[PDB]
């Protein structure tokens, strides 16, 4: 939980992200660096939250706003924000799996 | 399509090193996870790591090394030329031709 001292701090994540991000390859690519936003969620207290993705486990994506948030993959839908500022929107569900295990398929 | 499963896994190890070096001074844990992650990737997917980051991680700890922070840098040039850099979270000390 070392997350709390990227809150006051999520100024450096400005302009990190290297990859050209779809909506086809975001399945395959690094989804800590992105910006998201929670569309929908099981859990009422997850809509709207946004913040930079910091971590990522199996079924979970830790977030870096106002406070830090960890929020699951597969209950929520996620609205990520590529280089140029464009939108991507996709279930979690889609998402599960460790960020190592991704990278195929 | 090999080719852009090759050129995903370099895009996502540069991304995880640029954020190493970004978090680094305030969370050197969470930088240390995104250099192993990067490292696990290049292992899964077989690429090479990008040239500007291959000195710039502790090979012994993978901390992520800030000269002057938790690294220290010098230019030794008398007899043998070469770089030291010396962990200064593990102590591991790292020696490169120059
Ligand atoms: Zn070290």
């Amino acid at each position: 939980g070392s997350y709390q001292e990227i809150i006051g701090r999520t100024w450096i994540f400005r302009g990190a992200h290297r990859g050209r991000v779809t909506r086809r390859n975001i399945i395959w690519h690094e989804l800590i660096g992105l910006r998201v936003r929670i569309v929908g969620s099981t859990h009422p207290a997850f809509v709207g939250i946004e913040g930079y993705v910091i971590d990522e486990t199996r079924n979970m994506l830790v977030i870096a706003g106002d406070r830090i948030w960890k929020v699951p993959k597969d209950v929520s839908i996620f609205e990520f924000e590529a280089d140029d500022g464009t939108k991507i929107k996709i279930p979690g569900e889609r998402l599960v799996g460790r960020p190592e295990m991704r990278l195929k398929k | 399509e090999k080719k852009e499963k090759k050129k995903i896994a370099i895009e996502r190890i540069d991304t995880l090193f640029t954020l190493a070096e970004r978090v680094a001074r305030y969370s050197p844990d969470l930088a240390k996870r995104y250099v192993e992650l990067a490292l696990e990737i290049q292992k899964k997917a077989k690429v090479k790591i990008p040239r500007k980051w291959k000195r710039r991680y502790c090979k012994r700890c993978h901390t992520f090394l800030i000269p002057g922070v938790n690294a220290r840098v010098r230019l030794r040039t008398k007899r043998m030329p070469h770089v030291v850099i010396t962990c200064l979270e593990c102590g591991y000390i790292m020696r490169y031709p120059y």
